[PDB]
């Protein structure tokens, strides 16, 4: 399992 | 007076390092403008959190090549050890400062909703992102405290905030992220990452064309994840 | 003894911070190797090059950016914030170059040596006294300049006399002998001679050159002909 | 003038 998405650079 | 001059000086310094992709530099600039002791604004607060995560997603990414690198070759020396923990030092070395950074300073009983959840994300996220590369008795502690400061988090964007709003969309993004891939609870990021895209979209017909896009963004990613780990194949 | 051990190491921790693009933590490791007064391999030279080379690069980057802003900045805010953050980026580079240049005068330049060896570092003299002059202004600027090219003629005479005009070496030297001349000696029409001859000889020669300098001699060649286009454009 | 191009890595 590759990493998963976090909250991006707003 | 002279603490107004003194941070806006160091404000501009951090987005002159911004603009010169100096991110060491420019989160110093800002951990000096913090402790000129008044409340950040929107802006500043993005300022802050672009500084600190290009430095440990720097970090963080160095640390992911090093691991892969140590599986195969220890699949013959400590060279990949010792520098692969010396990165960890690094990297456990700039949370550590962003947490008592957000303890002393921006943490507060006071301030909107979205600041307190922005903060309390921020403190879930550092927490996080040390919980990657702890070990034993000191993950579990980093473990709790990450949870602690999502789930305060979460109750007050819950509470406070619209199901759409974008930091509210964020953190339960990285609390099921936290879920997933550190507190080892598959199910509850999955449940988390569901229920958060699927109350978003029942109210996306209600928003501007502006909010729209600042929600969706996120959205996708919870889709995208939720695709991810909705698969047999693995 | 156990030196040639810890170089050993210091020479794999180098190739473990390339990888994971730590590019000052490879720079510091390379030193360390190079400190063990042992010659550098061909291989063991492109490290220390590659390193250093990102190091200033990003610094330069930044120095670049900043001055820019300088430049720029008498036309919002205003106030000495940009030049004092220029200096102190200024004076980082400065502090890299001086590094680079102790180590080539210390260990690496030597009177004996294969002629690609000594063409190498005195060409990477030529290039850190080059960055050097980039940021030099009045009293030790004119010094700078001269120690630059006095390194890059020391350099041309050697590939001239004792390599092929395809030679990835000879063509990254002449290369940046005519970004000198431009640049920093504002000789525009001797950079845009020796970049056009450096081209044309070594396209003359391109159907010998050996398919294990295609690549770089080919990049090389490439870029030469981008700074004629840049160059001439008028 | 925009930066000239020097010699890369390698
Ligand atoms: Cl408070």
């Amino acid at each position: 399992m590759r990493k998963a998405s976090s909250a991006p650079a707003l | 007076g002279a603490m107004a001059m003194e941070r806006a000086s160091l404000i501009q310094k951090a987005k002159l390092a911004e603009q010169a992709e100096r991110y060491e530099d420019m989160a110093a600039f800002m951990k000096g403008a913090v402790e000129k002791g008044e409340e950040l604004s929107c802006e500043e607060r993005n300022l802050l959190s672009v500084a600190y995560k290009n430095v440990v997603g720097g970090q963080r990414a160095a640390w992911r090549v090093l691991s892969s690198i140590e599986q195969k070759s220890n699949e013959k020396g400590p060279e990949v050890r010792e520098y692969r923990e010396k990165v960890e030092t690094e990297l456990q070395g700039v949370c550590d400062t962003v947490l008592g950074l957000l303890d002393s300073h921006l943490i507060k009983e006071a301030g909107d909703a979205e600041s307190r959840v922005f903060y309390l994300k921020m403190k879930g996220d550092y927490y996080r992102y040390l919980a990657e590369v702890a070990t034993g008795d000191d993950k579990k502690r980093i473990i709790d405290s990450a949870r602690s400061a999502y789930q305060e988090a979460m109750d007050i964007s819950k509470k406070e905030m619209p199901p759409t709003n974008p930091i509210r969309l964020g953190l339960a993004l990285n609390f099921s992220v936290f879920h997933y891939e550190i507190a080892n609870s598959p199910e509850e990021a999955i449940s988390l990452a569901k229920t958060t895209f699927d109350e978003a979209m029942a109210d996306l017909h209600t928003l501007s064309e502006d909010s729209y896009k600042d929600s969706t963004l996120i959205m996708q990613l919870l889709r995208d994840n939720l695709t991810l780990w909705t698969a047999d194949n693995a």
